[PDB]
C-alpha cells in the first residue's frame, strides 16, 4: 500500500526488497519484523511462480506470520 | 587557578622543548604536583612522560647504530604535555570540592 | 511533537515519525474536503 | 654465561608483554575514527579526549621499556 | 648467576602481566570517544568520569611496576 | 640463591594474574560511559552503582598484591 | 629450599586464575550499567540482582584465595 | 620434598581452571541483567531460571575445589 | 615421590580444562535467558530445550573428571 | 616411574584438549536456543538439526577420550 | 623407555591440536541454525551447504587423527 | 633415542599448528551460511567463492601436513 | 643428534606460526561473503579486491613456509 | 650443536611471531571488502587508503623477517 | 654456546611481542575504511587521525625492533 491505494492486494509466494542494512527475501512463515528499505525494486512471486518487478521510491516493510505489507512512499 | 597555569605553562615549556629527554626533572614535577591513590599515582603520572622522552634518545640512538621517525618523535612531545596540565585537573577538582 | 496511541528500533522510530505527522496532515485534509 | 641466560629470557618475555600494549592502544584509537564519522562536529572534544585518551595507554607500554632496559643493561 | 636468573625471568614475567592492563585502559578509552559523538553536550560527565574510570585502569599497572622494580633491585 | 627463583618466579606469575583484573575492571568502567550517552539524568544510579561496582572489580587485583608481597617478603 | 620451590610456584599460579575472575566479574557488572540506562525505574530490582548476581561471582575468587593461601602458609 | 613439589604445583594449576568457571557464570549473570531491561514483567521467569542456570555454572568449579583440596590433603 | 610427580600434574592440567566447559555451559545458559525476554509465551520450548542443550555442555566436564579421578587414584 | 611421567602428562594434555571441544558445542547450542525465539513454529527444522549439528561437535571430543585411554592404560 | 616418551607427549600434543577443530566446525554449525530461522524455506540450500561446509571443516581432524596414529604405533 | 624425541615433539608442535587452521576455514564457511539466508538468489556467487575461499583456507593446513611428515620420515 | 634436536623444534615452531596465518586470511575471505548478499551488482570490486586482499594474507604464510624449510633442509 | 639449538629455536620463535601479523593485516582487509558495499561510489578513497593501510600491516612482518634471517644466517 | 643460547631465545621472544603490535594497528586502519563509508565528506578529518593514530600504534613495535637488535647483537 502508498498514501493513495492498495498497491499489491493478493497472495504471493515471496518478495525480494531491498532494506536499509541489506537485501530482504520474506518467505512464507518469516518471523515478524519491520524495517525500512531503499529506493530501487521490489521483486514479487506471486502466486504460482509468476514474477514481478517494480521499482519504489522507498518506505517500510512489515513481516508477520502469513501476510508481508510493504508501505511504499510516493517518493 | 592562576598560578596552576603558570606551573601549567612551565611543565609544558620543559615538555614541548626536551630535546635530550627529562628523566630526573619529572620526579621533582610529581612532589611539586603533589603538594595509594596518592602516593604511589602521582609520581608514577609525571614518571611516565619522562620514560616517553627517554624513548627517544632510545629511538635515535639505537637506529643510528643498524646504519653505521622524527615525526612520531615531535609530535608525541606534544601529546605528553597534555597529560601533565589534565593531571592537574584531577588533584584541584577533587579536593576543592566536595 | 506525537502522541501515543493510549533493521533498529530507533533507526525506524527516526523515518516512521516525520512519515507518520505527514499521513495525518493528509488525512485531515482528505476528511475536511468531504466535509466540506 | 649462565646468569646472562635469565637477564636475556627476561628482555624476550618484557617484548612479549607489548604484544598487549599495542592492541590496547589500538582500541582507543579506533573509537576516534568511527566518532569523527558520526560527529565532525565534535572533533573538538575527539581531539582533546586523544591525547588524554592516548597518554594512558601508552604510559604502560613505556614502564616495560624501562624494566626491559633493567633486565638488558642491569 | 643462579639466583639473579630467577630473579630476572621474573621481571619479564612482570613486563608480560602489563599486556593486560593495557587492553583494560584500552577499553575504557574507547567508551569515552563513542560516547563524545552521541552527546558532546555530556562532556561535562563525560570528562569527570574520564579520570575517575581511568585511574582505577591505572592502579593496577602501577603496583605491577613496583612488584617488577621489586624483583629487578631486591 | 635457589629457594629464591622460586619466590622470585611467583612474583612474577602473580604480576601476570593482574593482566586480567585491569581486563575486567575496564569492561565494567566502559559500560558507564555508554550509559552517561543515553542517560544524563540517571547519573544519580550511574554514580551510586560506579562505587559499588568498581569495588568488586578491585578486590581480587588486591588480593593478588598481597600475595604477591607475601612471596617476596616470605 | 627445593620443597619450597613447588610451593611458592604453585602460588603464582594460583595468582593467575584470578586473572580470569576478574573478568566475569566485570562482564556481570556491564551488564548492569547498561540496563540502568534502558530502565531507571527498574532499579529495585536491578539492586536486588546486583547482590546476588555479584556474590557468585565472586565466590570463586574466594576459594583460589584460600588455595593460595594453603600453597603458602601449609 | 619433591613430591610435595608435585602436589603443591597441582593445586596451582587447579586455581588455574577456576579463571575459566567464574567468566562462564559471568556470560549467565549478564543476560538475566540485560532481560530485566526489557521485560520487568518477566521477572517471574527470569528469578526462577537464575536458580537453575546458576547451579550449572557454579558445579564444575565446586568440582575443581575437591579436586585442588585432595591434591592439598592427600 | 618421581611418579606421583607426573600423575599430581596431570590432576592441575585436568583442573585447567575444566575452564573451557565453564565457558561454553555458560553460552548456552545465557541465550536462554535472552530468550525469555522475547518470547515468554514459548518458555515451554525453553524449557525442554534447556535440559537437553545443558545435558550436552555438561557430558565432556564429566568425563574431564573421570580422566582427574584416574589420575589421582590410578 | 620414568616412562609414566610420559604417559601421566600425555592424560593431562589430552584433558586440556577437551578445553576447546567443550566450547565448540556450547557455540552450536547456544544458537538452537536464539534460533527458538524467533520462530517457534521452525522446531521441527531446528530439532533434526539439534541432532546432526550436536553430533558432529561431540565426536572429537570422544576422539580425544579414546586417546587419553590408550595413554593411561596402554 | 626415552623413545617411547617422545612419543607419548606427541599424542598429547596430537589430542590438543583438535582444541582448535571442534571450534572451527562449531562456528560453522551455528550459522546453519541461525540462517534456518530467518529462511526455513532455503533449508533446500542450506542441507547441500551443510555436507560441503561441514566436510572441509572436519578434514583437518581426521588428518591429525592419523597422526597421533602413527605417533602411537609407529 | 635423543634425536627422535626433537622429532617427536616436533610432529606434535605440528598438530598444535592446525588448532588454528580449521579455526580460520570455520570462519569462511560460516560467512557462506549466512549468505544464503539473505539471499538465495545469489547462490551462483555464493558457490563459486566457496571454491576459491575455501582453497585458500586450506592451503596452509597442507603445507604444516607437509612439514609434519618431513619431521615423522626425514 | 643434539643439534638437530634444535632444527626439528624449530620446524614445529613454525608449524605453530601457521596457525595465525589461516585466522587472518579466514578473517579477509568472510568479508567477502557477506559483501555478496548485500551487493551482488559490486561483484566486480569484490572479485578484484579478492585477489589484492587475498595475496596480501597469504604472503607472511609463504615466507614462514621458507624458514620451516631451511630449519629443515639447512 | 648447542649454540645452534639456540639460533634454531629462535627462527621459530620468530616464524611463531607473524601468526600475529597476518592476524591484524586481515582486519584491515575486511573493511575495505565491507566498506565496498556501502560505498562503491568511494573506491577512490577506498584504494588510495588500501596501500597506505596494508602497508603500515605490512612492515613490522618484514622487520621480523629480517631478524629470523639473522638468526638463521649470523 | 651457553650464553648465546639465552640471547637468541631472546630474539625469537621479541619476535612473538610483534604478534600484538600487528593485531592492534589492524585495529585502528579497519576504523579508517569504515568511516570512509559512511562519511567520505570527511576524509580531510580521517586522513590527518591516520597519520597520528598510525604513528602511536607503530612506536612499541620499533622499540621492540631495538631490543631484538640490542639481543642479538649486544
Amino acid at each position: 500500500v502508498s498514501p493513495e491505494r492498495n498497491l499489491v492486494s493478493v497472495p504471493v509466494r515471496e518478495v525480494r526488497l531491498p532494506g536499509a542494512d541489506g537485501d530482504l527475501t520474506a518467505m512464507p512463515g518469516h518471523a515478524p519484523a519491520i524495517v525500512n528499505l531503499r529506493p530501487g525494486l521490489v521483486t514479487v512471486v506471486a502466486g504460482d511462480g509468476s514474477e514481478t518487478e517494480f521499482a519504489v521510491t522507498g518506505g517500510f516493510a512489515e513481516i508477520n506470520n502469513e501476510s508481508v505489507t510493504l508501505l511504499a512512499e510516493r517518493g | 587557578x592562576x598560578x596552576x597555569x603558570x606551573x601549567x605553562x612551565x611543565x609544558x615549556x620543559x615538555x614541548x622543548x626536551x630535546x635530550x629527554x627529562x628523566x630526573x626533572x619529572x620526579x621533582x614535577x610529581x612532589x611539586x604536583x603533589x603538594x595509594v591513590i596518592e602516593l604511589i599515582s602521582y609520581f608514577v603520572r609525571p614518571v611516565s612522560h619522562s620514560i616517553r622522552l627517554a624513548g627517544n634518545i632510545m629511538a635515535g640512538h639505537a637506529v643510528i647504530k643498524v646504519f653505521a621517525m622524527y615525526g612520531l618523535e615531535v609530535l608525541v612531545c606534544l601529546i605528553q604535555a597534555y597529560v601533565f596540565t589534565i593531571l592537574t585537573c584531577v588533584y584541584l577538582k577533587d579536593a576543592l570540592h566536595p | 511533537p506525537a502522541v501515543i496511541e493510549e533493521p533498529d528500533e530507533n533507526a525506524i522510530l527516526n523515518d516512521l515519525l516525520p512519515r507518520s505527522v505527514a499521513t495525518q496532515v493528509f488525512a485531515a485534509l482528505l476528511e475536511n474536503a468531504a466535509s466540506e | 654465561n649462565l646468569g646472562q641466560l635469565g637477564q636475556y629470557l627476561g628482555a624476550g618475555l618484557a617484548c612479549v608483554g607489548m604484544a598487549g600494549a599495542a592492541m590496547g592502544v589500538g582500541n582507543v584509537a579506533g573509537n576516534y575514527l568511527a566518532g569523527a564519522l558520526r560527529n565532525p562536529s565534535a572533533a573538538a572534544s575527539q581531539t582533546a579526549t586523544l591525547f588524554i585518551g592516548m597518554a594512558f595507554a601508552e604510559a604502560l607500554g613505556i614502564f616495560s621499556f624501562l624494566v626491559a632496559l633493567l633486565l638488558l643493561f642491569a
